[PDB]
C-alpha cells in the first residue's frame, strides 16, 4: 500500500520511460500486455507491485505514470509500438505543436492550454492509491517542454499537494557537448521553480555516461537507448525498498531527513556500482569491500565534476542482493581512513545504509551482466558549484550582448527575469561557499 | 497533423517545384496516379503534411502554381509527375513578365493577387492546424520577385503568428542571365528581411561547381541541378514527417539560428555526395560524412566560408547510427576551428537526429548554415545596383509604370544598413 | 508481395 | 564489365567523344541499377 | 605490355592458391566474395557496438581464429606461440602431498548458527 | 593501429611505387579487383598499415600519385594492380616539367602545392597513430627531385616530429640518361640533408651488376629492377605488420643508425638473391646468408666498402631461426674484420628477426649499411657540376626562371661540407 | 595469506613472463582455460596457489600479472594466444608506439600518459592481498623501454609502499653479443634507479645462458624460447618456501637480511643446478654432495664473470626435492675445505640453506630433465666488478666525442645527467673495493 506516481514531461523524460518501464515489468514478472500468468508466488508479495502497478478487476494491471508532451512525434510511437496495451490510453497525453526548445512557449503560450488535462489525471491517479508516497519527475532542464512544462506544474502541483515530497530526475548540460543553443538560458531560468517548489533534485548530464560506457562496459559507441536503460537501473534501485524485504529498508521520507540539512542546500549526487559487461564478470570478482570503492573514485561519477575538490556533506547507501552488515561497516571505516575522502566539520556521522534482499535484474539482450548485488550511493556535496559556475559563465557574455532575447519576450515574458534568475545563483554559490567552510 | 504550405511563383520556381514533388513522391512512395504503392506503413502515418486525402484513396499536393505565363504550365503539367497537381490550382494570366519588377508587384500583379490569394485560403482552413509556409522564387526575375513578394506582404497582414520558408535563387556574377537582374534583386530584398523570417539564398555558380568536382557531370543539365537543391530542400523537414532519436520542428530551427531580428539569411547543404567514378572506394561513415559538410566545395552559395564567421549551425541528419558520434565530431569541428565561429555564442552547432534515411541510400544528412560570409553576396549586388543609378539606366520601365524616384533610395539604403548589421557585430 | 511486368 | 571499362577509362574528359562515351557508360549503369533493382525489390 | 618490356622474373596472378602442401601454412586461400556488384551495394544499415570505426572491421582481433590455426598446424609459424602446444600430453602426473593449506582457518573460524545456547534436537546422534 | 603514408612523386618514382602495391598485395593476399584472397589471418592482423577498409572488405592503399604528365598514369592504370587507387588522390597538371628543377620547384610546382597538401591531409587526420612517410623520387630529373624534395619541406614544418622515409634512386657516371643529371641532384640534396629523416641511396649501376653476375639474367629491363627495389621496400616494415621475436619499428631503426644530425643516407640490401642454377647446389642457413649480406656485389650502390669504413650496420631477418645463430654471425664479422669497421663504437649490429618470411621462400632477410663509402658517390657529383658550372653550361634554363648563382655556390659549399663530415670519422 | 606481484616490463620480460605463467599453471594443475579440473577442495591446499593466482567465486583462477608495454606487437599475442582467458583484461595494458630503444621516450614522454593506468592497477590488485610480501618485476637493461619506463615506476612505488621488497629481474648486456647499440647508455641511466629505489636486483646476461646450453643441455641451436624456461624455473624456486612446506622455510624477508651487507650491495648472481638433458642422466648418478659443487664450477654460473678473480661476501643455497639435511651440512663443510672458493675474513660464516620437500616438474617438450632434487644457489660476490668495468669503457668512448647524445637531449633530458650517472658507476666500484680489502 505504498504507491509512488511518476511524471514524464518532455522528449527526455518520455524517452527515459520506455526503458524505465522495460524494467518494472520484467522484475514482477509481468508481460508487456499486461498480465500475471504463473510468475506469482502465492501468500504474499501483493504489495510488491502495488507501489507501480494497479490490479483492474479484470486481471490487467495498469501502470500509474503519467506522459505528457507538446509534440505527438514521441508519444506516437509508443501509442504504436511495442507497449500499446499497457499503459491507459488516457495517460498519453499530448498537444498539437512542440515548444521550440523554449521557455516561454512551453510555461505560458501552449502550456496553459493543457495543464488542465495534466493536472486533473494526477487527482484522478491519486485518489485510487490508499498511501501516497510522492513525486518521482522526470523531465530535462534544458529542452522547451522540460524547462517550459515543468515550471508551471511545479508552481500548480505545490498547492494541491502541499506536503507531499517531490524528487527529480533531470538531464543537466554536459560542459562541452551539448545539442542545443538555447541551453544556457533554459536551464537558468528552470532552476527559479526548483529551490522553492522542489525538495530534492537529482541531476546527471549526457558526457559522463558516455564515457561509462567506454572503459568499463567496453561499448565504444554508445546510444540514447543505452543511456536509458543505465537510468532505468538507479530508479529501480532507489524505490526497491519499498517492494521488497531487507534488513533495514530506507522509504522516501528516511533519506530526505538524512540528506537535506538546509532548506536551499538540497542538491546530491548518483552512483550506480558495479557497471561491468559480460565478459568481466568472469574474470574479476564481486566484493563488498570492492564495489563501495568504485563508486568513491572520481571516474565512476556520472556527472561530469570533481568530487575531490569539494568536501563531501552526506551520504546514504543502498545494498541489494546478498549483503551481510558485517561487510558494509568494515567497508565504511575504511573509506573513514581516507584523507582523499574530506567531511565537514559540523557533519561527523555521515553515512545511511539501507540493505534489502533481491538481486538485479537484466533486460534480454541488454549490456549489463547478471550481478549477485548491488549498490547505489546519494552523496551530498559542494561539489555540484563548480558545475553551476560554468554554465553561469555561459550566460553573462550572453546576456552582455542581448543575444537570443526576441524570442522571449514575443511570448509573453519581461527581460526583467532574466536578471532576476541569474542573481538567484549568485545567492546560491554563495550558500555553497557559506556552509562548506568549517567552523 | 502539422501541414505546410507550398507557394510557386516565377519560371525558376516552378521547375523547381516539378522537382520538389518529384523526390518525396518517391520517398512516400506516390504513384503520378495519386495511388500510395509502398513496403513501410511508417510512411502513411505522416502524409498529411504534404498531401490531401481525396475521393479514392488519391493523394493530391497542396501546392499553389502561379506564374504570368502559360508557357511554364505547359511544361510543368507534361513532365513526370505533372499529372498528380490538381487542376484549380493552376492560376495564370495572359500577359508576360518581361523580367520587370513593375509588371509583378504593381501593375499586373495587383489583379491576380485576389485570385492567388483566394485559393490559399481554400488551403490554409483546409489544413488541421497549419505550420509554416513554403515559397520558391528567384530574385532576378519578373514575375518571381515581382510577385513572390507580393505574396509575402499579403499574407503576413492575415497570419501573424506563423513562419516563413522562402528558398531564393540569388543573382550569379559570371552567369548574370537578365541586365535588369541587380534592380529586380534590389527591389525584392527590401521587403525579403522585413517580412520573413528565414531566407535560404541558392546561387547557380556554386551549383556547378558541386556537379563538376564533386559529382564530376559531363553535362550539368537543369534535371540535375534541380535535384540537388531538392535534397536539401525535402531534408529541412525531416522530423515533421518521421520519427526521430532527437526531433526538431521548423520553429525549435528558428529560435536556435536567430540571434537578432535581421540576422536570418542563411546557407544549405547535402551530406551524403559521391561520384560514380569513386562510389566503390569512399566510406559512408558519420566522420567522413562530418567532413564533407563542412567543405567550401559543398556550399550552395557563391561566398567562401572562411571570409567570415559561422553565427549558428543546425545539422539535421538521417539514418541509424550511436549518438555520441554525432555529438563527438559536431564538437570537435567546434573546437579545432575557434577563430571561425564566434566567441560570445557557446554551443553554436545544433544537433538533430531521424530514424528514416532516404531511399537509394544508407545515411544523409542535411546542413544549415548563418555566416558572417553573407556580407559578400549583398554588397556585389549593391556595387551593380550604385553603378546604374547614378547614371539613371534601365529607369524608365520602372518610373513609367507607376513608381517615383525616391523608392530605390530606401532600397539601397537598406542593404547598406543590412552589411552594417553584420560587419558591427563581428 | 508478387512481382509482374509486361 | 561496364564497370571495369569505366574505371579503365583515362582521367581527361576534353574529348568530344571520349566524353559521348563516357556519358552512354553512365546511362547503362543507370538502366543496369535500375533493371537489377526492379528484379531484386518485389523478390 | 610490349614483349621487350614484359619479363619473366616475377609474373604472379590473381593467386589462386595451391595445394596445402605448397602454401607456407596447411590452408587454402579464403573464396572471400564473389560478386563485386553485391560487395560494392549491399552494404550493411546496421552499425556495431563494439567498434568505433566502421572503416576498420577487425579492430582489436574480431573475429580472427589465428590460434585456433595454430593448434591445427602440428607446429606454430610463431615462436611465441610455442610453450603452450604440449600441455594437453602431460608427462608426469602431479605431485599434491606438499600444499599448504588453512586447517586453522578450516576448522577454528566458524560463520554462525551459535550451536552452544540450543539444543542438539533433531538428527544428533552420539560419537 | 601503427600508421606510414605513401607518396609517389616522378616518373621513375611512380613505377617503382607501382612494383611495390603488386608486392605487399601478394603478402596479404589482396587481389586486384579489392577482395581480401589469402590464407592466414596473420595477414588481417595488422593489414590497415598501408590500407584502408572501405565498407564491404574491400581494401585501397594509402598512396598519393602526383607528377606534371598524366601519360604516366593513363600506364599505371591500364598496369595489372592499377584499379586499386583512389582516383580522389590522383593530382596531375598539362605542363611538363622537361626535366627541369626550376620547373617543379619554383615555376610550376607552386600552383600545385596546394592541391597535394590538402590530399595528404585527408589520408592523415582520418588516422589513428601517425609514425611517418614514404616518398619515392629520384634525384636525376626535374620532375622528381624538384617537387620530390618540396613536398618534404612542406610536410616537415607542418609536422614537427614524424619521421621521412624517402628512397631515392642516385645518379650514375656511365648510365646517365639525362645531360643536365648532376644540376638536379646538387640542388636537390640541399634539402635532403636538412629535412630528412633518412634517405636510401639506389645506384642504377649496381642494380645492373647484380642482376648481371648474381642473378645472371639474360634481359635485365626496368621491369625487374623495380621489383630488385620493391624486396628490400618492404623489408623494412616487416616489424609493423607482422610479430616477430625481436620487434624494432623505424623510429628504433631511426636512433640505431643516426649518430649524427647529418649522417642518416643508408645502403639497402636483399638476402636470398640467387641464380636459377645454383638454388639446387646452396644450403639455406643463418651463417649462409652472412656471408652473402656483406658481398660488396649485393649491395645496391655503386660505393666500395672496401674503400671506406662502416659506422652502423643493421640486418632484419624473416623467418623462424635460432637466434643464438644470429648474434655469433655478426659478432664474429666484426673480429675477423676490424679495421673497416669503426674503433670508437662498439657493436655495430642492430638484430631484427620477424617470425614469416615473403612467399615461396623459406626464410630471408635485408641489409641496411650506414658506411663512409658514400663520399666517393658525392665527390663524383661535385667534380662534374664543377666543370659545368664554372663553364656557364645549361644555366640559361634555370637562370631566366627566377634562379640565382648564389644557391648553386650554396649548394657547393652544402655537398662539400656533408662530404668533409664523413672522412671527419675516417 | 604470502603474495607476490608481478609485472613485466618491455619485451624481455613479458616473453620471459610467457615462460613464468606456464610453468607456473603446471605445477597446480590448471588449465590455461582457468578452471581447475576436479581439484575443489579435495587435495587442494587453497594455499598453494595463494601466492601468485587469486580464486574467483564461480572457479576461475586469476594471476597477479601485470603486462605493460608500449607497443601493440607484443601483448596482442597472448590476447589471441593460448592464455586470453586466464589474465583479466585490464591487466593487459596495451601502448600505441614504442620508447624505440631511448631511455628518454619512456620515461619523459610516452610513458607518462600510461602510468597512472599501471598504478591504479597496482592499487588495485595490492588491495586483495590479505599480506603482501614484494615485488617480481621483470625487465632488461638494454632497451628503452625496458630501462626507461621502469625507472620511473620504482620510484612511484618507493614513495607509496614504503616497507615491501622490490624483487627486480634484470637482463645484463653481454659483453661480447649485443642487440642494440645504445645499450652502454641506457645501463649507465637505469643503475640509478637501482641504487636508490630497489631492495634485491638479480642481474643475467644472455652470453652465458649460450654456454650452458651447449656443453651442459647440449643444443646446437640455442633459443629464445629456450632461454626464458630456464629463466622461470629459478624464479619458481626462489618462491619455493610459500606453496610449499619444508624443513625450513624461508620467506621474502628472512633471505633478504643474510644477503645484503650494506645498503649499496644488492646485486646477487643465480644459478640453477642440475642442468642436464634426458640423454645422460643415466649415465651419471645424482647426489647431495655433488649438485652443489656445481653450483661453484666457473663454467655454470649465468653472469659471464671469474669468480677466481673475486671474493664471497654471502651464499644462499635452496636445495628442493628429496633433500636430506645432513647431506647439505656435510656439503658446506667439502666447499670450505676447497682452497679456491675464497671468502672474506669478515664474514666468519657465509652459507645459508633452505630444504623444500616439492622436486621440479618440467613442463611436457621442455629439454631439462627429471631429477630427484636440485639446488638454486644465489651469490653475493666481488666478481662483477670486471663486469661493470668493461660496460663503463663502452660508455666512456661513444661519450668522448658526442655521440648518439642529440636524440636523448632532443627530448629534453639535459646533458649534465650522462656525467652525473657516470660519476655514480665510479662511486659504486670504489664501494668494492672499499669493503673487498681484508682488515
Ligand atoms: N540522456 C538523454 N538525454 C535526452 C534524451 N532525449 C532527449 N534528451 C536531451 O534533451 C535535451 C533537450 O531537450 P529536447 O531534446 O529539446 O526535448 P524537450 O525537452 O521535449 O524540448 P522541446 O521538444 O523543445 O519542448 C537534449 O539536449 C538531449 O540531450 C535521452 O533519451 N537520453
Ligand atoms: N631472455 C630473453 N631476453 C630477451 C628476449 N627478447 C629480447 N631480449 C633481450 O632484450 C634486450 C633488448 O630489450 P628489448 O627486447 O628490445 O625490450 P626493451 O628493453 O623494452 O627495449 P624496447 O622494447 O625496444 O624499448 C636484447 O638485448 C635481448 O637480449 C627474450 O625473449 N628472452
Ligand atoms: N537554378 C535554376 N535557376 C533558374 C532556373 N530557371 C531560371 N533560373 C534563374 O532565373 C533567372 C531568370 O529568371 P526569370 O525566368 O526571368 O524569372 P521570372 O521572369 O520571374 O519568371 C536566371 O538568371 C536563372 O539563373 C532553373 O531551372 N534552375
Ligand atoms: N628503376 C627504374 N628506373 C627508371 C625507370 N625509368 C627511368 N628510370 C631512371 O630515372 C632516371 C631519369 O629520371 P627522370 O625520369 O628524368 O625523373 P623525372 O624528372 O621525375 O621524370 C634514369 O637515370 C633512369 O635510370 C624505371 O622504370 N625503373
Ligand atoms: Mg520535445
Ligand atoms: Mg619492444
Amino acid at each position: 500500500m505504498r504507491e509512488c506516481i511518476s511524471i514524464h514531461v518532455g522528449q527526455a523524460g518520455v524517452q527515459i520511460g520506455n526503458a524505465c518501464w522495460e524494467l518494472y515489468c520484467l522484475e514482477h514478472g509481468i508481460q508487456p500486455d499486461g498480465q500475471m500468468p504463473s510468475d506469482k508466488t502465492i501468500g504474499g508479495g501483493d504489495d510488491s507491485f502495488n507501489t507501480f502497478f494497479s490490479e483492474t478487476g479484470a486481471g490487467k494491471h495498469v501502470p500509474r505514470a503519467v506522459f505528457v508532451d507538446l509534440e505527438p512525434t514521441v508519444i506516437d510511437e509508443v501509442r504504436t509500438g511495442t507497449y500499446r496495451q499497457l499503459f491507459h490510453p488516457e495517460q498519453l497525453i499530448t498537444g498539437k505543436e512542440d515548444a521550440a526548445n523554449n521557455y516561454a512557449r512551453g510555461h505560458y503560450t501552449i502550456g496553459k492550454e493543457i495543464i488542465d488535462l495534466v493536472l486533473d489525471r494526477i487527482r484522478k491517479l491519486a485518489d485510487q492509491c490508499t498511501g501516497l508516497q510522492g513525486f518521482l519527475v522526470f523531465h530535462s532542464f534544458g529542452g522547451g517542454t522540460g524547462s517550459g512544462f515543468t515550471s508551471l506544474l511545479m508552481e500548480r502541483l505545490s498547492v494541491d499537494y502541499g506536503k507531499k515530497s517531490k524528487l527529480e530526475f533531470s538531464i543537466y548540460p554536459a560542459p562541452q557537448v551539448s545539442t542545443a543553443v538555447v541551453e544556457p538560458y533554459n536551464s537558468i531560468l528552470t532552476t527559479h521553480t526548483t529551490l522553492e517548489h522542489s525538495d530534492c533534485a537529482f541531476m546527471v548530464d549526457n558526457e559522463a555516461i558516455y564515457d561509462i560506457c567506454r572503459r568499463n562496459l567496453d561499448i565504444e559507441r554508445p546510444t540514447y537507448t543505452n543511456l536509458n536503460r543505465l537510468i532505468g537501473q538507479i530508479v529501480s534501485s532507489i524505490t526497491a525498498s519499498l517492494r521488497f524485504d531487507g534488513a533495514l529498508n530506507v522509504d522516501l521520507t528516511e533519506f530526505q531527513t538524512n540528506l537535506v540539512p538546509y532548506p536551499r542546500i538540497h542538491f546530491p549526487l548518483a552512483t550506480y556500482a558495479p557497471v561491468i559487461s559480460a565478459e568481466k564478470a568472469y574474470h574479476e570478482q564481486l566484493s563488498v569491500a570492492e564495489i563501495t570503492n568504485a563508486c568513491f573514485e572520481p571516474a565512476n561519477q556520472m556527472v561530469k565534476c570533481d568530487p575531490r575538490h569539494g568536501k563531501y556533506m552526506a551520504c546514504c547507501l543502498l545494498y541489494r542482493g546478498d549483503v551481510v552488515p558485517k561487510d558494509v561497516n568494515a567497508a565504511i571505516a575504511t573509506i573513514k581512513t581516507k584523507r582523499t575522502i574530506q567531511f565537514v566539520d559540523w557533519c561527523p556521522t555521515g553515512f545511511k545504509v539501507g540493505i534489502n534482499y533481491q538481486p538485479p535484474t537484466v533486460v534480454p539482450g541488454g549490456d549489463l551482466a547478471k550481478v549477485q548485488r548491488a549498490v547505489c550511493m546519494l552523496s551530498n556535496t559542494t561539489a555540484i558549484a563548480e558545475a553551476w559556475a560554468r554554465l553561469d559563465h555561459k550566460f553573462d557574455l550572453m546576456y552582455a550582448k542581448r543575444a537570443f532575447v526576441h524570442w522571449y519576450v514575443g511570448e509573453g515574458m519581461e527581460e526583467g527575469e532574466f536578471s532576476e534568475a541569474r542573481e538567484d545563483m549568485a545567492a546560491l554559490e554563495k550558500d555553497y561557499e557559506e556552509v562548506g567552510v568549517d567552523s | 497533423m502539422r501541414e505546410i504550405v507550398h507557394l510557386q511563383a516565377g519560371q525558376c520556381g516552378n521547375q523547381i517545384g516539378a522537382k520538389f514533388w518529384e523526390v518525396i513522391s518517391d520517398e512516400h512512395g506516390i504513384d503520378p496516379t495519386g495511388t500510395y504503392h509502398g513496403d513501410s506503413d511508417l510512411q502513411l502515418e505522416r502524409i498529411n503534411v504534404y498531401y490531401n486525402e481525396a475521393t479514392g484513396g488519391k493523394y493530391v499536393p497542396r501546392a499553389v502554381l502561379v506564374d504570368l505565363e502559360p508557357g511554364t504550365m505547359d511544361s510543368v503539367r507534361s513532365g513526370p509527375f505533372g499529372q498528380i497537381f490538381r487542376p484549380d490550382n493552376f492560376v495564370f494570366g495572359q500577359s508576360g513578365a518581361g523580367n520587370n519588377w513593375a509588371k509583378g508587384h504593381y501593375t499586373e500583379g495587383a489583379e491576380l493577387v485576389d485570385s492567388v490569394l483566394d485559393v490559399v485560403r481554400k488551403e490554409a482552413e483546409s489544413c488541421d492546424c497549419l505550420q509554416g509556409f513554403q515559397l520558391t522564387h528567384s530574385l532576378g526575375g519578373g514575375t518571381g520577385s515581382g510577385m513572390g513578394t507580393l505574396l509575402i506582404s499579403k499574407i503576413r497582414e492575415e497570419y501573424p503568428d506563423r513562419i516563413m520558408n522562402t528558398f531564393s535563387v540569388v543573382p550569379s556574377p559570371k552567369v548574370s542571365d537578365t541586365v535588369v537582374e541587380p534592380y529586380n534583386a534590389t527591389l525584392s530584398v527590401h521587403q525579403l528581411v522585413e517580412n520573413t523570417d528565414e531566407t535560404y539564398c541558392i546561387d547557380n555558380e556554386a551549383l556547378y561547381d558541386i556537379c563538376f568536382r564533386t559529382l564530376k557531370l559531363t553535362t550539368p543539365t537543369y534535371g540535375d541541378l534541380n535535384h540537388l537543391v531538392s535534397a536539401t530542400m525535402s531534408g529541412v523537414t525531416t522530423c515533421l514527417r518521421f520519427p526521430g532519436q532527437l526531433n526538431a520542428d521548423l520553429r525549435k530551427l528558428a529560435v536556435n539560428m536567430v540571434p537578432f531580428p535581421r540576422l536570418h539569411f542563411f546557407m544549405p547543404g547535402f551530406a551524403p555526395l559521391t561520384s560514380r567514378g569513386s562510389q566503390q572506394y569512399r566510406a559512408l561513415t558519420v566522420p567522413e560524412l562530418t567532413q564533407q559538410m563542412f567543405d567550401a566545395k559543398n556550399m550552395m552559395a557563391a561566398c567562401d566560408p572562411r571570409h567570415g564567421r559561422y553565427l549558428t549551425v543546425a545539422a539535421v541528419f538521417r539514418g541509424r547510427m550511436s549518438m555520441k558520434e554525432v555529438d563527438e565530431q559536431m564538437l570537435n569541428v567546434q573546437n579545432k576551428n575557434s577563430s571561425y565561429f564566434v566567441e560570445w555564442i557557446p554551443n553554436n552547432v545544433k544537433t538533430a537526429v531521424c530514424d528514416i534515411p532516404p531511399r537509394g541510400l544508407k545515411m544523409s544528412a542535411t546542413f544549415i548554415g548563418n555566416s558572417t560570409a553573407i556580407q559578400e553576396l549583398f554588397k556585389r549586388i549593391s556595387e551593380q545596383f550604385t553603378a546604374m543609378f547614378r547614371r539613371k539606366a534601365f529607369l524608365h520601365w520602372y518610373t513609367g509604370e507607376g513608381m517615383d524616384e525616391m523608392e530605390f533610395t530606401e532600397a539601397e539604403s537598406n542593404m547598406n544598413d543590412l552589411v552594417s548589421e553584420y560587419q558591427q557585430y563581428q | 508481395q508478387v512481382t509482374i511486368i509486361p | 564489365e561496364v564497370h571495369k571499362e569505366f574505371q579503365s577509362l583515362s582521367v581527361f574528359i576534353d574529348s568530344i567523344p571520349k566524353k559521348i562515351r563516357k556519358q552512354r557508360l553512365e546511362e547503362e549503369m543507370k538502366q543496369l541499377e535500375h533493371d537489377i533493382g526492379i528484379i531484386e525489390k518485389h523478390k | 605490355p610490349p614483349v621487350s618490356a614484359q619479363s619473366a622474373f616475377s609474373y604472379i596472378p590473381p593467386r589462386r592458391l595451391d595445394p596445402k602442401e605448397h602454401s607456407y601454412y596447411y590452408r587454402p586461400a579464403r573464396t572471400g566474395i564473389i560478386s563485386l556488384y553485391d560487395c560494392i551495394f549491399k552494404r550493411r544499415l546496421d552499425y556495431d557496438q563494439k567498434l568505433h570505426r566502421d572503416d576498420r572491421e577487425h579492430a582489436k582481433s574480431l573475429g580472427l581464429h589465428v590460434n585456433e590455426e595454430e593448434q591445427e598446424r602440428p607446429v606454430g609459424v610463431l615462436t611465441s606461440s610455442v610453450y603452450g602446444k604440449r600441455i594437453n600430453q602431460p608427462i608426469e602426473p602431479l605431485n599434491r602431498d606438499f600444499g599448504r593449506a588453512n586447517h586453522v582457518q578450516a576448522d577454528f573460524y566458524r560463520k554462525n548458527d551459535i550451536p552452544s545456547l540450543k539444543e542438539p534436537g533433531f538428527g544428533h546422534i552420539a560419537p
